[PDB]
């Protein structure tokens, strides 16, 4: 249904990498937020919302509009 | 109309020495090409500000140094100055 | 390096996890049926072990890990 | 020097749960550092704001303009706007209601924003 | 060989002493030798980059179609209009304001009318432009292209009665929005004597020569 | 009808009338207007009424480019006709003090 | 610009501001001495049978140079204490609320675009 399940897992692990590499923010809240977001985002079954969310996750990972450190 | 009126509290932003021109702040009474009488401000809040002003007047002939073409203000951005970047 | 050190460090880091129930934590502990874990949870387990023991674990082989026995074997033969 | 490091250090003693800091690029034309902080109570929010503004006034920068506390009558939300850093104190409920982190990370790619139509104009009837 | 003089260099008719014009032109040239002001007309797409005083001096950009060039001297202004997020915006930029970092002519064109103020009442498609559009190359030593676009208007009422002869608008398809009776009624305000009144014409040929001499002397200096 | 309808607004009175009809479970209006089924969306009910009795009004809406005149169903006229029908009593007997009498 | 009995357009995503009849709320009081509302002023609206305070973000009337002029009179709803009723703003708003003195940081934070 999504662009790629491997792509989803790679995006999630890269977000975890960025959270670990971050300095100012809080690991607990960052990890809880991303985990809750993924849990609420999964199981949608339409796959168009999920490909849009994959695109938005790619944009967030790139961080050309705003980066949280 | 057509009566004498006075405006108080107008400052000088720029002076052109070559053309003998004063750049007074704001608007002044009268039409264009009219004669206006200018003197130091009479307001009590601006009294005793003529310590550095020429006294009794400026004498270019006896002056040791030649004045710049345009005397600006500290806040005035000169036309030749680069584009202003704020902080 | 100690092989039992790798083994018990993996066992300890798996015990450190909270959501999963530490009921049958063996080398052949099947995450999908014994613990009911999904891909996100197993990747979370991969991160939880890598943060304190790793720095050379790629996803291309972590996605098919599925067991602490594989964890120990991969760490031992990579080191 | 009064910087983002100073802000986070002053919030650590302030017991600032969930300190989120976002670096705003010059494209967004707003500020440099956007900070969201969750406190335990309105009194905690007021104390944190008072402490940070007191430290800012007492530390340095006699030239730059003073900063006013913004949102005193608002118990749930409070804001302070420094020269280039903006800080928002808000309870977790208010953060959930207005989740700003996704808004300021994804410009126009936010959930709420997607759920809201960009622009619509009513047409005629039959 | 086409040599273009900016409109604000031509003063309005009046009794003002020429010395004021001379000094204002000197300041204009001194500002222009620092900030390059490109040649553009009403209907040309412009991207203006400025600095925001109360946003920590951050650089800002705005793109829009020029619909009006008004003012004189240092006070010259031009209005840029765009449609952003389905919402019309217009900004009246000042040419000689030091806040303006740069001005770029994305697309140089000329329209059938002196002012495009009727774009407010026209359809949003004729004023909606992409913000990130690539500037289009202009051939050197080429006549400025003229755009003969005839926009379509929204149903009346409008902001102003653009059909009346005083406006003298030729970039509107009046035959698609008005009836012949309405056109004939609007014709009642025509003033055929006004165009032939030869005492209200302003002669600028004797002034543009001096303006160009001053500009070239300043550039040489 | 003791007070002036316009001083309160026809839309809210129509909404309250629909609410009371739904609470009393009479549903005279659906069969009177040939409506599909019992509804509680006041705007949809008024649109159906305006379709039924052919009323269209042109109004100005606020868009991002300016003011636009559009033809839409005459909701005020539909609400007024609904209220007049209720007051004449074609929609059945009603009791507006049922809840306060019950307690 | 905006004064009493003047129709305004609600720009945030508030459910109260969402009108199913496409009817526009109109101001009934301006919280200024002279009753004329410019950008950043606070007014009162009679919207959906409710009196709600609102903050004007952009107006059609021309203003100072370099300040954007909008083709519609825009407003955002505010509570009695300052917390905005809506959650986000889609249409761009002027940045001059930063310069102007008032409780604007919440609206600037929930805004998306600037002009
Ligand atoms: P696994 O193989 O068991 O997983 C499969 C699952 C996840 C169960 C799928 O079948 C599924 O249900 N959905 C697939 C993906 C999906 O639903 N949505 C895509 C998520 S994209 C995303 O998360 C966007 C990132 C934005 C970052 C915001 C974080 C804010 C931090 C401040
Ligand atoms: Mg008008």
């Amino acid at each position: 249904a999504p662009w790629s399940r491997e792509a989803v897992l790679s995006l999630y692990r890269a977000l975890l990498r960025q959270g670990r590499q971050l300095r100012y923010t809080d690991r607990d809240f960052y990890f809880a937020s991303i985990r809750r977001e993924f849990r609420k985002n999964q199981k949608l079954e339409d796959a168009e919302a999920r490909e849009r969310q994959l695109e938005k996750g790619l944009v967030f990972l790139n961080g050309k509009l705003g980066r949280i450190i | 109309g057509n009566i004498y009126r006075t405006e108080y509290g107008l400052k000088v932003w720029r002076i052109n020495t070559k053309h003998n021109i004063i750049y007074v702040n704001g608007s002044v009474p009268g039409h264009k090409n009219c004669l206006v009488k200018v003197k130091d401000s009479k307001l009590p809040a601006y009294k005793d500000l003529g310590k550095n002003l020429p006294f009794p007047t400026y004498f270019p002939d006896g002056d040791e140094e030649e004045l710049p073409e345009d005397l600006y203000d500290e806040n005035v951005c000169q036309p030749g100055a680069p584009s202003i970047t704020f902080a | 390096l100690t092989l039992e050190g790798i083994q018990d460090r993996v066992l300890y880091v798996l015990k450190l996890y909270d959501k999963i129930d530490p009921e049958k934590l063996s080398v052949n502990s099947h995450f999908m049926k014994d613990l009911g874990l999904d891909s996100l949870d197993q990747v979370e387990i991969i991160m939880a072990m890598e943060d304190e023991f790793g720095f050379e674990i790629p996803d291309i082989d972590a996605e098919k890990l599925m067991c602490p026995q594989e964890i120990v074997d991969y760490i031992a033969d990579k080191k | 020097k009064f910087d983002i490091d100073m802000m986070v250090s002053l919030l650590r003693q302030e017991n600032a749960r969930d300190i989120c800091v976002i670096q705003v690029p010059p494209e967004m034309r707003y500020t440099d550092y956007f900070v969201i902080v969750s406190g335990t109570s309105t009194r905690h929010l007021h104390a944190m704001a008072f402490y940070v503004v007191k430290m800012y006034k007492h530390l340095k920068c006699k030239r730059d303009p003073h900063v006013k506390i913004e949102g005193k009558d608002t118990d749930d939300w409070l804001c302070v706007d420094f020269g280039s850093m903006v800080i928002h104190l808000m309870l977790p409920e208010t953060r959930e209601i207005y989740e700003l982190e996704k808004l300021w990370t994804l410009r126009s790619y936010d959930d709420q924003l997607a759920q809201i139509a960009p622009e619509t104009v009513p047409e005629d009837f039959i | 060989e086409r040599r273009f003089l900016s409109p604000e260099f031509i003063p309005r008719r009046g009794r003002t002493d020429p010395l004021k014009f001379q000094i204002e032109r000197k300041d204009m040239l001194e500002r222009r030798k620092v900030l390059h002001i490109p040649e553009f007309y009403v209907g040309s797409i412009l991207r203006v980059t400025t600095a925001d005083p109360y946003a920590s001096g951050k650089i800002s950009q705005f793109l829009g179609i020029c619909i009006q060039r008004s003012g004189r001297g240092l006070g010259a202004t031009f209005i840029l209009r765009n449609v952003i997020e389905g919402q019309g915006v217009e900004i009246c930029f000042e040419l000689y304001n030091p806040r303006v970092q740069e001005i770029q002519v994305v697309k140089l064109e000329k329209r059938l009318d002196d002012s495009l103020l009727y774009l407010r009442d026209a359809l949003p498609e004729y004023s909606t432009f992409d913000v990130n559009m690539k500037p289009v190359v202009q051939e050197p030593n080429q006549k400025v292209p003229v755009n003969e676009l005839k926009v379509k208007m929204k149903p009346k009422p409008w902001s102003k009665r653009w059909e009346r002869p005083n406006f003298n608008i030729k970039g509107i398809r009046f035959d698609l929005c008005l009836t012949e009776q309405q056109m004939k009624e609007a014709q009642k305000w025509n003033q055929p004597w006004l165009e032939f009144d030869m005492m209200r014409e302003y002669d600028t040929s004797k002034i543009e020569a001096a303006i160009w001499k001053e500009i070239e002397a300043s550039k040489r200096s | 009808g003791t007070v002036l309808d316009h001083l309160v607004g026809e839309e809210t009175m129509a909404d309250y009338l629909l609410y009371t009809l739904n609470k009393h479970q009479r549903f005279g209006y659906v069969q009177h207007y040939g409506l599909g089924s019992a509804c509680d969306n006041v705007e949809r009910v008024l649109k159906s009424v305006a379709v039924k009795l052919g009323k269209t009004q042109k109004v100005k809406v606020l868009t991002g480019t300016g003011n636009v005149n559009i033809i839409q169903p005459n909701y005020p006229a539909a609400a007024r006709d609904f209220l007049q029908t209720f007051r004449r009593g074609l929609l059945g007997s009603v009791m507006l003090d049922l809840d306060v009498l019950r307690g | 610009a905006i004064q009493k009995m003047t129709r305004v357009r609600v720009v945030d995503n508030s459910a109260l501001g969402n009108s199913p009849y496409h009817r526009a709320p109109r101001c009934i009081h301006v919280y200024k001495k002279n009753g004329v509302g410019k950008v950043g002023d606070q007014i009162l609206l009679a919207i959906k049978g409710q009196k709600k305070k609102a903050l004007i973000v952009g107006h059609c009337m021309p203003g100072p140079r370099m300040t954007p002029r909008f083709d519609s009179n825009n407003v955002v709803l505010i509570e009695d204490n300052g917390n905005p009723v809506g959650t986000r703003i889609k249409t761009p708003i002027p940045t001059s609320l930063r310069k102007r003195e008032g409780e604007y940081s919440k609206v600037l934070a929930i805004a998306q675009n600037f002009v």
